[PDB]
């Protein structure tokens, strides 16, 4: 990947074989890291275990699917909003206790 | 105001796509951290 | 009964 | 009254004749470490639980008899002393993955049904850096004064924000898995 960046629909072909492992080893990338590229992970990504993906790679996206979803699930969702972003945090509790 | 400001950012990128590039730069953390 | 107990 | 028997004399005396407040006041009187421990109204109790989970954070028979000895026993035989268990329980735990991961649920829920008690669990998560622990996470960071800072200092040796760091790495984590 690194290297081809440095054909971009046959790379989405090879992700789209890759989608277990993939997931791992997108995993210890971003950890090593801690566009393009980017952009085609985010686009296979979107193409539980969505939202959770989708947020691993973005670490806004995460935010703006897991509200997308919810519009225990509920609150598991608040929460985990809550957290990443510590308005929202207002919102998300008063609909809680709603 | 954030908006206006991603907005910019977004343009800045597409116009890219050394100095004086490094100088203009001088979730939007999570951007600016890719970035580098 | 004591983890019955702390449970609650 | 010096002896033991002296006031059991009493007690016998007092349920006899029925008078529950003489003795309740009586009692009174002999409350007035070991002595707390034997004693062992509902704000004495309160305040003795607030104590045992002090000294659980911090970390030997009696604690044992909780969770001559079957003597003991027999006499035991609150709500603060279960809590004490929990947490003599918790410790042993402790020290013997999984169990781990049940000892650390189990500190997140005596922490809902509860702020130092909160800072230390925060330290233990710390120390310790899947679906329910994020839950519990979660749980903890929606629940979250000189004192507690004071115990955060003898820990270190910015807590809010440590805690946001942590609960940030926990969620990463869990991504990961």
């Amino acid at each position: 990947r690194l290297g081809h960046e440095c054909r971009t629909n046959f790379l989405q072909l090879l992700l789209q074989e890759d989608i277990d492992f993939f997931s791992t080893l997108l995993r210890l990338c971003n950890a090593h890291s801690d566009k393009i590229v980017d952009s085609i992970l985010s686009q296979n990504l979107r193409s539980c275990f969505k939202k959770l993906y989708c947020f691993r790679m973005l670490n806004a996206a995460a935010e703006v699917l897991y509200q997308y979803i919810l519009m225990i699930r509920k609150r598991k969702c608040y929460l985990m909003v809550i957290n990443v972003l510590s308005v929202t945090l207002t919102d998300l509790r008063d609909e809680l206790r709603g | 105001c954030c908006n206006v400001m991603s907005q910019e950012i977004v343009s800045k990128i597409l116009e890219k796509n050394k100095a004086k590039l490094l100088e203009l730069p001088l979730q939007d953390l999570m951007k600016c951290t890719y970035k580098i | 009964d004591w983890v019955e107990q702390l449970i609650l | 009254f010096v002896t033991n028997d002296d006031i059991e004399w009493m007690l016998s005396i007092c349920v006899e004749w029925r008078l529950p407040e003489i003795a309740k006041e009586i009692y009174t009187t002999l409350g007035n470490i070991e002595s707390i421990a034997n004693f062992s109204l509902v704000k004495s109790y309160s305040w003795l639980l607030f104590e045992a989970s002090c000294m659980e954070g911090q970390k030997v028979l009696n604690a044992i008899v909780s969770k001559d000895d079957v003597i003991i026993p027999q006499d035991i035989l609150v709500t603060n002393s279960m809590r004490q268990t929990l947490a003599p329980y918790a410790v042993l735990s402790q020290f013997y993955d999984r169990e781990d991961w049940g000892q650390a649920l189990r500190l997140l829920l005596l922490l809902i049904e509860f702020h130092y008690l909160v800072l230390l669990v925060a330290k233990f998560l710390y120390p310790i850096f899947e679906d329910s622990v994020a839950t519990v996470i979660e749980v903890i960071e929606t629940k979250w004064s000189n004192l507690y800072e004071t115990i955060i200092e003898a820990d270190k040796s910015a807590t809010l924000l440590k805690n946001l760091r942590k609960k940030l790495n926990f969620k990463l984590c869990q991504a990961f898995m």
